């Protein structure tokens, strides 16, 4: 099995910064990452699939990248709405993991 | 408008078995496929299976023996039973639609506390 990490586990952020988050696999994932926004209380949402591409309705203020092992998610200058917790998940066989998540909150 | 609503037993007693019911609107169940995802409370995202379109199931590897995921296409229904609880099973378990790489709709969860 592929595990994913992610790094940081949280980070404290200000409105209009701009972050970046890093997923990294134990083995090749050939591209196939998600990425997944999860508010307090509320259910995951998709972000961004097959490593760049948006879904729809996604600010472009979004945007991720990478190839092999290494994986990245992009954040351009915060806003508010940004805050809570980030996940990648990897569509590589089976079984599929998610990695442990990224905790973005306001500093 | 696609929905997806999970309802299940609420608090069980460890050592019993779960069943919790996925409830999809809008899409059918011969076209996507259904993943099963849980969350600890304040913990990550664990996924524990999926059924395809065609009914073929995956699993993770670790739970793969006390899981069992089912579907009725007719009632539009994705079933998730888990046996033997463990206090650590305690966790909200959510479905969600898959189509081409990527889990586009979550129901909101369920609640599921093991307590004796």
């Amino acid at each position: 099995d592929i595990v994913l990490t992610q790094s940081p586990a949280s980070l404290s952020a200000s409105v209009g910064e701009t972050v970046t988050i890093t997923c990294r696999a134990s083995g090749n994932i050939h591209n196939y990452l998600a990425w997944y926004q999860q508010k307090q209380g509320k259910s995951p949402q998709l972000l961004v699939y097959y490593t760049t591409t948006l879904a729809d309705g996604v600010p472009s203020r979004f945007s991720g990248s990478g190839s092999g092992t290494q994986y990245s998610l992009k954040i351009n200058s915060l806003q508010p709405d940004d805050f809570g917790s980030y996940y990648c998940q990897h569509f590589w066989s089976t079984p599929r993991t998610f990695g442990g998540g990224t905790k973005l909150e306001i500093k | 408008q696609v929905q997806l609503q999970e309802s299940g037993p609420g608090l069980v007693a460890p050592s019993q078995s779960l069943s919790i019911t996925c409830t999809v609107s809008g899409f059918s169940l011969t076209g996507y496929g259904v993943n099963w995802v849980r969350q600890p409370p304040g913990k990550g995202l664990e996924w524990l299976g999926m059924i395809w379109g065609d009914g073929n199931t995956d699993y993770n590897s670790a739970l793969k023996s006390r899981l069992s995921i089912s579907k009725d296409n007719s009632k539009s229904q994705v079933f998730l039973k888990m046996n033997s609880l463990h206090t650590d099973d305690t966790a909200r378990y959510y479905c969600a639609r898959e189509r081409d790489y990527r889990l586009d709709y979550w129901g909101q969860g369920t609640t599921v506390t093991v307590s004796s």
